[PDB]
Order: C-alpha cells, then structure tokens, then sequence
C-alpha cells in the first residue's frame, strides 16, 4: 500500500535525486567494468587495449 | 477586496533629498500624530583600529551628556519635558541617534539632533565618569553568554581584520582612550556624505528638508584632503573558538558560513531558506507539529532550549548560520540535525516548504515595518546600505522569484562544502571536533 | 554491590539467561532456539574431533573416515553423532521456522532476517559436509547441485568451474569444501549472536501474540531448567539414532567410493533438501528450475511483507490455522516426491505440490488473513 | 434487518466462538497486534479501561501458561464484547492520515 | 583564468558523485598506464627475457 | 535490552504464590492431566488433522499407481 509516497512533494524529491542516482550508476557500471576487466565493453574504449597486436 | 499586492502599492514613496553637504535627507509621510527622526552615520568599529577601538561606543555614552549650547541636563530636560524619547545604538558598521516625538515637535526634534551630532561637548570630567560606566557595562555583558558567543564568532570568523573587533572595545582602550582620541574619530567620521537624516510619521518632506538645511548646513564646508575612509574587505576564516566552562548550566554554540553582504541579491533566497529552518524556543506552543523539521525534532526529543538562524550582513561579507542553546549532552544531536537540514536544503528543497519560507518572510517584512521607529530606521539604514529605499513591492517581487531550484542553487553556493566558523561557550565537552563539523558540511550521497 | 550485574562480562551473561525477562507464557515451541545452539556447538565439537583424523585428498578421503569408524578409539560414535546431529540440526531449524510463522514471530524484521541468513548458511554448510567422505552421493550430490549455477545467464559456466577448481569435481573441489565446511560454522556462530542481539531488543514473542510485558518471569529458574530438560530430550533423540539406527536417515551408497564414470539412477540430496529438490525438477527449465529452487527458500524473507492479519499469532485464527497445516503436509508431500524417481504419478503430483506451496504462501494465507479481519469486524 | 443479516451475524458469532480468545476471557480488542497506532491508542485509554485491559491480558497469559481456559459460563460472550479500543484506534489513524496527507503537497 | 585545481574542484570534486566517478574513471586509465611504464622499466633494466629469445624459434 | 522495573505499568493486581517446597510438583497429574490433553486435542483436531490425511490419501494412492503403471503394464499385448 505504498500510496503514502504519492504526491507533488515526492515527485519533486524524486526528481531532485535523479542526477545523483544516475551518476551513481555510472560509478557502478564503470566500477564493475574496471574490476572484472570486461572484455566486451572495454574493447570499445580508445586506449586500455592490452589485448591488441 | 483590497488585495495584498494592491496593499503594497498604497505604501507612500520614501522622498529623498541631498543638501550641499552631501547629507542625504529622507522621509516617509503618514497620517500619524507622532514620529521618529534621527541621523544614521556610516560609522562603526570596523572603521576603528587596534588602538581607538571602543571610540564610537565611548562617543555614544557622551552624545547625550551635553553640547556647547546645551550642557549636561539641558538635553535630557528638553527631550523629557516635551515628552519625547531619545535613543541611540551602534553596530560594527553603523551608528544612530533617533528621537521619538510628538510630530508637532519636529522643529526642535531636529535641532536637538544636529547639536548632538555636531556640538558634542565631551567635557573631560564626563569622559572620566563614562570611563567607569562602560567598564561596568563590560562586566555585565560578560554574563550574557549569547552576547559573548556572537562576539567570539565575529572574533574568529574575521580573525585579523577590523570586523573581528567588538563594538565596545577591550578594557584597556576604555581605560586608555583620551578626549583627543575621541574628537579625532568624530571629525574623521561624522561627515555629511556619511550621514542620513531620516524620519517617519506626520511630517511633510519639504519641512524636513528646510530643517536639514537650517540646522545641518555647514558640516562638509570642508571636503577632506586625503582622509579616505574606505573599507578594506575582510578575510573570513574557517576556524573555531571554544570557551569551555563546565560551571555554566547550558552551552551556547554559534556556527556560521561566510555570507555575501548587504547588497548581494542572494540574500532574499538565503532568508527564505532560513525561514524554512526558522527558530525555536522552549515556550513555543505547538511542538511536535512544527513545520520546521529541526524545530519539531528539537521539541520532541528536547534537543535544546532555543535556536535561531540568522544572516548578518556587513559590506561584501557576512555571517550566515544558526545559534543554539542546550544541555551538555545534546550539543552533538543539535549539530547533526542543524547540519542535516542545511544539506537537505542544498540538495532537496521541495516546493511547498519554499512557499512557506517566502510567506514567512513576507509576513516578517510587513510586520517589522510597523510604526514610526521601525520605518525610520529602515529608511536611514537602507540609504546607507543600498543607496536607496527598496519599496516593499520590490522585495515582494524578489521573494516571488524564489522557488525550490533557487533555494538549492543559492544554498549550495554558500553552505555546500564550505568551511564554517564555529564559536562555543559553556559546557561544551560534547561540541563536535572541527573536522567532524567540517565533514557535516557535505553529503557522501550527493 | 552484586558483581553479577556490573562486571563487563557477566552483564552479557546476566542479559542472556539470568535476569532477562521472558514470557511466563512460552511453550515447547520456544526450545528449538537452545536446541539449535546446542546443535551448533555439538556439531562444532564432534566435527573438530573428526578433523584430527580426517584428511581431504580424493585418494584418502573415504579411507580416513573408515579409519575413524574402525580404528580410532571411539571414532564411530563421534562420526555418527556428527552425521546424526546434522539431521537433528535440520529438524530443529525446521521446527524453529515453523514456530515462527505460526506465531507471527517474523514481525521482528531484523531477527527473522538474520535467521534466514542463519538458514542458508547451515544449508550451505551441511551441503559441503556430505561431500567430504567422498562417497557416491557425495560426488554427484556435489555435482547435480553445484551445476545449477550453470543456469545463470552468460556467466553460469565460469562460476561453476571457478567453484570447482577444474572442469569437473576433483582434487581442487574436496579440499575447498573441507576448508569451507570448517570456517562456516564459526561464522554462523557469530551471526547467531547478532541474531540473538536483535532478539533482546524486543524480548520474546509468545503463544498469544499479545504482549507479555504485563507478566514477565525471570529466565533464572524457569527457562534455564526448561531448557535443560529440553536439551535432554534432544540428546535422547540424537542418541536413539546413533546408538540404534545409525543409517536410518542416511543414504546407503555414500558408502562405496566415488566414480565419475557411474551415477546410480536414484540419487537425491540428503532428506532435508528433498522438498527443494522436488520443486526444482517439477519445472521443465534449467533457468526456471533453479530460479524456482531459490524462491523456495528466499520467500521466507518475503513473508512479513504479506502479513495481512490484525492479530499477530495464529492462536485465534482457524482459517489460517488450516492453511498452516496444509503448508506443512504439503511440504511433507514435496519431501516424499523429492525422494521418488521422476516417473508417472510422482511427476504431476509433485508439480501440483509446488504450485500449491507458492500459491498458499503468496495468495492463500494472505487472503485467509483479510477474511478473518472482516469476520471479526476489524 | 434481514433473515440473512442474522446469517452474517451468525457466521460472525460462529467465527468468534471459533477464534477462541473468549475462552481465555479476552475481548476482541485485547488481541490486536501492537503497532505504533495501536500503542498510541493503548496510551489514550482512561485509567479503568487500561487497568481492566491489563488484568484481562494477565489472566489470559496466565491461563495460556497452565494451558487451561475459563469455565464456559465465564467466557466472553460475543455481543457483550465491548469494542473499547476502536474509537481511539480510529482517531489515531485519522490524525496520521492527515499528516500523511500534508506531507504530499 | 582561475586555477587548474580550482576548475578541477568545481567540475568534478564538489559532488561526491562526480568525485567518485572521477576516481573509477581515473583508476582504469591508471592501471593501464602504470602497468605499461612499469613493465617497460622492468624490461629495460633486464633483457635476458623469453621475449628477445623467441625471434629464434618461430618454426617449431 | 529491557529490565524488570522498566517494562510496563500495572494497576491493581494481587498475586498469591506458594513455595515449591510447600506444594506438589505433580498435583493431580493423571486425574486432571488426561482430561485436559483430550480437551486440547479435541480443540484442535479439525485444523491440524485434515491436511495430513489428505497427504496420507495421496501418498498411498500415489505409490499404488506407480507400481500398477509399470508392473501392471503388461497387461495385454496379444497377437
Ligand atoms: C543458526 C540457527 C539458529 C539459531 C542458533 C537460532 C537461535 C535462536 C534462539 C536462541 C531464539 C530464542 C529462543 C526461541 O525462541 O526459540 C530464537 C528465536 C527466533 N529466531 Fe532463531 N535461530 C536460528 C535459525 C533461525 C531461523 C531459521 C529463523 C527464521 C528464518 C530465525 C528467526 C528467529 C526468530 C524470528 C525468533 C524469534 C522467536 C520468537 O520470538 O518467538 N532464527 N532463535
Ligand atoms: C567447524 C566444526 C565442524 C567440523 C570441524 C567439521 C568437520 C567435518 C569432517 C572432517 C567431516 C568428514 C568426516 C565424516 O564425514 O564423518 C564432516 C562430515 C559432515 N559434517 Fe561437519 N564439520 C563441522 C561443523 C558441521 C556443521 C555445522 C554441520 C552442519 C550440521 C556439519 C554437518 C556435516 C555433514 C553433513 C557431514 C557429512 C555427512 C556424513 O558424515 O555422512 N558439520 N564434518
Ligand atoms: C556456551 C553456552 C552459554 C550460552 C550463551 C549462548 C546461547 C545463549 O544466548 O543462551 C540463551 C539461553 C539463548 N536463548 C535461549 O535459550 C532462550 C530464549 C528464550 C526462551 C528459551 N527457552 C524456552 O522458552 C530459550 O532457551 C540461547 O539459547 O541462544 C543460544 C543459541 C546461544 O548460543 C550461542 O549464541 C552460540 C553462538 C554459542
């Protein structure tokens, strides 16, 4: 019954933390990538190709 | 039905006039039978130096003690017998001497002001008597923890600058200042282009101008050679002063961040956010149900006895923050909560709370400008600070402009990841370490 | 002044089982907390004595256990108490969770949740436990199961081989499991204390779900002795197995060493995973089967979000009381099916029991709750 | 008033007797789960109600321990079951909801 | 024209978001460049490797 | 944690009790015991028992059909 949080203010609160929640997923993706040396995603980054010729 | 917007239009324009002195002469006429006139001088203690500090204050104590044409009693006796009220004050930037009086007594009212401001006797025997009264005033002031901590905030925030000084001075100056020290500060600072004759009530502006030209003509008949009373900007310092004393029953803390100063348009928005946080006192009715989250939490959990946000302004700088009072085991919680609120606003101000803040501020403004004295003081002071008088309507427009975004942007600009100036006094063992307070000025989520 | 109260250490002990106020009211269903404790230490205790004789190495694994049973003075009782205590640790774990739902105890979120963490860990532990003797069930038990992570999209393969140390179960896998089977019960033991920490924050729930603050009794006498008797009963049972029926709950074929070539058409995990086993294969899907297997246990952490009733215990709730037993019997069903081959009757009925399980906990009990509210005028 | 309204009443009287708290001398409201709202309403009861509620629950917890029940002629007769906590509970909920509603704008 | 450190603070250090984003973005490039320069330094001071030994055995 | 003395508020209740060394540990063990467990069993048969016989019926029929599915299988294969 999550209706307590349905209103104008909540909508404004939600929107205020949109950039944060976004940038915080950017941190996690890149973070997961860098930590597992994601072969798939990394190949695309210009430098960082320690698996080319 | 006469609307609020419309009501603001009805407030009569403040009339401004300049003499040949450079003395500005301003008034706001109303139907009242009484009034308030006085002179606002662009003189404080930020204008003083290490050695003449307390001079303005020492002058104030002498201002009503006798003039050339009216020695000793005389003044009092003229004022008292005409049933008027003579008063004065001085801050770090301003000095004022005003008279509340029957409006039909505007002619002598002004005459008396002139004399006071121009021919202040300074009889040597008086200077001696006053020396000992001010000393006493200091023993007295030492017991108002609040007065103390605000002097300490100023002392630490603006360390090494004139603004760091107090209005009354250190004891030795009071002990050491001489008549020559005084008169030289007088002539140095009581010059027309820095004075403003202000008035509010049942007068007509022309009558004021006439008087000003009659009793004030000849003050800057000598525009000074190379005396350049210019205020050097004042450094702010993220610093902290703790006057531990477990013999006091309650602690006072005052935390602030550097403010912009009198003229910056950012004030309006800061005042809104301040209104949102507001103030509190243990005699407020309505505890748990207060709109201010800080206030409501403080009331329900007994976090304090009183708190209050504030925004002090000086030229190009100011202290912006809160001051609270509480038990020795609550200093930590109060701080947490205070700070968490500051951040909430920087990053999450919602729309309605801002309306409330704006309305509060509108109420405050209009309510504050009620009666001859409060108005007169606003005229005189504003002329000094804004150069003009900002008509209610304009403030209303400034407030209306503000909404959540403006609050977050403006709050972040001054509070976010900024260095505080902390001042402590009382049983402050639990007052958090400066690093800790510093860390509380940003959020790891944001 | 009474040192039993101000000494940094005793405090804890005073708070644990001396002065702690408890409901004058609890009944036998509250004993399984001590029993689980006892289980945990006794398990740790025999388990250790086996480690002073056990090995690892695939070559000697099986040989060492028999060495213990035959050569090691008294090694047999130790070995069998360990293996039988393991089952008892499940009977109690099972009963505990049971007591919990019926009586609404799960309303203590943190405590309940730590308990779920306690469930998965002893499960994860006991699993590794039986791989050790390196018997037939041990090998494919260790194979049929572990594999499941190979159903995880994109990376399943990688993980299952990473947990293996090779391309199949061998060398790298037995030593691994032994070490993990050694460090886990200690970690569990810690978690238990945190479980118990959060429990002391509210005190115990009781048969009525009402609130006993109005009638608390000291743990001193009362629940210490009612825990002792209780533990004696747990000893009777554990000893009945060990001393009269050692292999009654044990698959006879974990005898006869391993053999990556064989696989004896039958094979099921130890009894306590049967209900789960049944669920998984009652689904024609690699992903779905394992996904459903997970939900089968991870749903406990969902229960509190579907409390719908205005009363806490089911003591006064006939409707739900019925659906509770239907759940138990239905779990007894899944256990039974899990124990049978994937053939004719057995398939469709175990397929129905699965749906029932999830539909009962996810739709039936929550509705029974609301109807009871409505009946009472609440 | 219907022949069938007595049926619904009859299903209710039926459940009541089945639910069983009345054998322990409890009243319907003596068995509500305690939550914030319920705790606040318990707080608002006047002395006598509160004291009576305490005595009841004590009497049940006591019975529950001996695993007994009250003689049949002393069970709480449905319909003589006073809904003493509903009005407070209802008022506590109303004010919470007003708050909840204020927090949205 | 402010300062490097100033401009750096505003655009990336102020918000703990960008602050953290900067370091995960900055760690990836660092691991790569530090491993290059390092190994290179390690080889340059050596040369009895199996690197320069290969040239001899491309055949079998 | 919560200690006695800070639990809750209690009004006007007297509690008489007796020393264990002054009473019997098994008052009317059988006299009052049996009747009561009958009473508690009765009070609960109907909510506990039904699901179990249901399992019971499904268990015996289930194995039955399992044998009669294969063993019984032949049956007839006549040509
Ligand atoms: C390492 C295995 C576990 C141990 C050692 C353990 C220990 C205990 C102890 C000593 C108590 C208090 C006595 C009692 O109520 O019986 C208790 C109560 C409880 N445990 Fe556990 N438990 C374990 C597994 C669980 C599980 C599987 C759950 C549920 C997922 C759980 C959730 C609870 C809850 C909610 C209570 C409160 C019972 C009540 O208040 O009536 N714990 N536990
Ligand atoms: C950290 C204390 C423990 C140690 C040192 C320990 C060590 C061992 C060793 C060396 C074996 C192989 C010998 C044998 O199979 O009899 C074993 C078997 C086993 N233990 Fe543990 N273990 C410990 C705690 C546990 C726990 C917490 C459980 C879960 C109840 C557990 C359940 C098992 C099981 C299921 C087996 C294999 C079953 C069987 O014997 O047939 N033990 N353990
Ligand atoms: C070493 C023995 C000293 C005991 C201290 C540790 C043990 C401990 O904390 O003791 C008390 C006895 C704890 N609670 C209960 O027993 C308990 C609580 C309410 C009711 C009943 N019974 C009947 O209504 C109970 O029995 C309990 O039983 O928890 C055990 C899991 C824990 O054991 C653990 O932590 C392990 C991690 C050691």
């Amino acid at each position: 019954m999550l209706t307590r949080f349905l209103g104008p203010r909540y909508r404004q609160l939600a929107r205020n933390w949109v950039p944060t929640a976004q940038l915080w997923g950017a941190v996690g993706a890149v973070g997961l990538v860098w930590a597992t040396d994601w072969r798939l995603i990394l190949d695309w980054v210009p430098y960082i190709n320690g698996k080319f010729k | 039905t006469a609307t609020y917007a419309q009501a603001l239009q009805s407030v009569p324009e403040t009339q401004v006039s300049q003499l040949d002195n450079g003395l500005r002469v301003a008034s706001e006429q109303s139907s009242q039978p009484t009034c308030t006139v006085g002179v606002w001088i662009d003189a404080g203690s930020r204008y003083e130096s290490e050695k003449n500090n307390g001079a303005g204050y020492f002058v104030e104590h002498l201002a009503f003690k006798g003039t050339k044409n009216r020695p000793g009693n005389a003044l009092e006796k003229e004022v008292e017998s005409m049933g008027a009220h003579l008063n004065a004050y001085s801050t770090r930037e301003h000095t004022a001497y005003y008279i509340k009086a029957l409006s039909k007594d505007l002619p002598k009212a002004v005459e008396l002001l002139a004399d006071i401001v121009q021919n202040c006797s300074l009889e040597d025997s008086q200077i001696e008597k006053e020396r000992d009264v001010i000393l006493q005033e200091l023993q007295e002031n030492d017991t108002s923890m609040r007065d103390v901590v605000f002097n300490y905030l100023h002392a630490t925030a603006f360390q090494g600058t004139p603004l760091a000084q107090s209005v009354e001075g250190p004891s030795e100056n009071v002990r050491k200042l001489s008549r020559a020290d005084l008169t030289e500060y007088l002539s140095r600072h009581y010059k027309a282009p820095r004075m403003v004759l202000a008035a509010a009530g049942g007068l007509e502006h022309r009558q004021l101008l006439d008087l000003a030209q009659k009793h004030f003509s000849g003050l800057s008949g000598t525009y000074d050679e190379d005396a350049v009373p210019t205020l050097s900007p004042c450094r702010f310092t993220g610093s902290q002063i703790c006057h531990r004393e477990d013999g006091l029953p309650l602690a006072h803390v005052a935390i602030a961040v550097e403010g912009p100063g009198w003229a910056h348009p950012d004030n309006v928005a800061l005042q809104v956010a301040n209104a949102i946080i507001g103030h509190y006192d243990c005699t407020y009715g309505g505890g748990a149900h207060l709109s201010s989250p800080l206030a409501s939490i403080a009331a329900t959990n007994k976090l304090c006895q009183s708190f209050q946000t504030f925004n002090i302004c000086y030229a190009d700088t100011g202290l912006l923050g809160a001051h609270f009072v509480c038990d020795h085991m609550s200093i930590d919680d109060m701080m947490f909560v205070l700070q968490g609120q500051w951040m909430r606003l920087c990053t999450s101000a919602t729309e309605s709370e801002v309306l409330r803040g704006k309305n509060l501020l509108r109420n405050a403004l209009v309510s504050h400008l009620d009666g001859t004295t409060p108005v007169c003081e606003d005229i005189g002071r504003s002329l000094l600070t804004y150069g003009r008088r900002i008509p209610l309507a304009e403030w209303e427009s400034r407030i209306a402009e503000v909404d959540a975004r403006v609050v977050r942007e403006v709050c972040s600009k001054y509070f976010y990841d900024q260095c505080p100036a902390v001042a402590g006094f009382g049983p402050i063992e639990q007052l958090p370490d400066y690093n800790r307070i510093r860390s509380g000025m940003f959020w790891l989520r944001f | 002044t009474n040192i039993r109260k101000s000494h940094p250490l005793m405090k804890i002990v005073n708070n644990a089982f001396i002065d702690l106020p408890a409901p004058s009211n609890i009944s036998s269903w509250w004993n399984f907390g001590s029993l689980l404790g006892i289980c945990l230490i006794l398990q740790i205790l025999t388990g250790l004595f086996l480690a002073m004789h056990y090995t690892s190495d695939t070559t000697t694994a099986f040989s060492s256990v028999t060495h213990i049973c035959r050569d090691v003075n008294y090694g047999w009782i130790i070995r069998y108490m360990h293996a039988n205590g393991a089952s008892m640790f499940f009977i109690c774990l099972y009963m505990h969770v049971g007591r919990g739902l019926y009586y609404g105890s799960y309303t203590f979120l943190e405590t309940w949740n730590i308990g779920v963490i306690l469930l998965l860990t002893v499960m994860a532990t006991a699993f590794m436990g039986y791989v050790l003797p390196w018997g037939q069930m041990s090998f494919w038990g260790a194979t049929v199961i572990t594999n499941l992570l190979s159903a995880i999209p994109y990376i399943g393969t990688n993980l299952v081989e990473w947990i293996w140390g090779g391309f199949s179960v061998d060398k790298a896998t037995l030593t691994r499991f032994f070490a993990f089977h050694f460090i886990l019960p200690f970690i569990i033991m810690a978690i238990a204390m945190v479980h118990l920490l959060f429990l002391h924050e509210t005190g115990s729930n009781n048969p009525t779900g009402i609130s006993s603050d109005v009638d608390k009794i000291p743990f001193h006498p009362y629940y210490t002795i009612k825990d002792i008797l209780g533990a004696l009963l747990l000893i009777l049972a554990l000893m009945l197995l060990v001393l009269f029926a050692p292999d009654l709950l044990g698959d006879p074929d974990n005898y006869t060493p391993a053999n990556p070539l064989n696989t004896p058409p039958h094979i099921k995990p130890e009894w306590y995973f049967l209900f789960a086993y049944a669920i998984l294969r009652s689904i024609p899907n690699k992903l779905g089967g394992v996904l459903a297997l997970a939900f089968s246990i991870l749903i406990l952490a969902l229960i509190p979000l579907l409390h719908t009733s205005k009363q806490r215990s089911m003591m006064f709730r006939p409707l739900s009381q019925c659906l509770f037993w239907a759940l138990v019997a239905d779990l007894l069903t899944l256990t039974w099916i899990g124990g049978q081959p994937v053939e004719h009757p057995y398939i469709t009925i175990g397929q129905l029991a699965s749906v029932l399980y999830f539909l009962l906990i996810l739709v039936l009990m929550p509705t029974a709750g609301t109807i009871e509210n409505k009946l009472l005028k609440w | 008033v219907s022949a069938s309204s007595r049926w619904l009443e009859g299903i209710r009287k039926w459940y009541y007797n089945a639910a069983g708290f009345n054998k322990l001398g409890l009243m319907r409201d003596d068995t509500i789960h305690e939550n914030d709202d319920v705790k606040e309403a318990i707080r608002r009861l006047p002395e006598n109600l509160y004291d009576d509620r305490v005595f009841r629950i004590k009497r049940a917890l006591d019975l529950s321990m001996r695993q007994q029940i009250l003689p049949k002629e002393q069970w709480t007769k449905y319909e003589e079951d006073k809904s003493y906590l509903e009005p407070y509970l209802k008022e506590v909920i109303r004010e919470r909801k007003e708050r909840e509603e204020w927090a949205k704008k | 024209a402010p300062t490097l450190t100033a401009r750096l603070y505003s655009l990336l250090f102020r918000r703990t978001s960008t602050f953290a984003l900067t370091i995960v973005v900055g760690a990836l490039f660092f691991e790569r460049a530090f491993d290059q320069g390092a190994d290179a330094i390690y080889e340059h001071i050596n040369e009895g490797k199996l690197w320069k030994h290969i040239k001899h055995k491309y055949e079998n | 944690g919560r200690q006695f003395g800070h639990l809750t508020r209690v009004r006007h209740v007297i509690t008489y009790s007796l020393s264990p060394f002054e009473q019997r540990a098994f008052p009317h063990y059988f006299s009052k015991g049996i009747p009561n467990v009958l009473r508690r069993t009765r009070a609960c048969i109907l909510r506990v028992a039904p699901p179990f016989v249901a399992f019971y019926l499904v268990y015996t029929w289930g194995t039955q059909e399992f044998e009669k599915s294969k063993r019984k299988n032949p049956a007839a294969y006549e040509n």
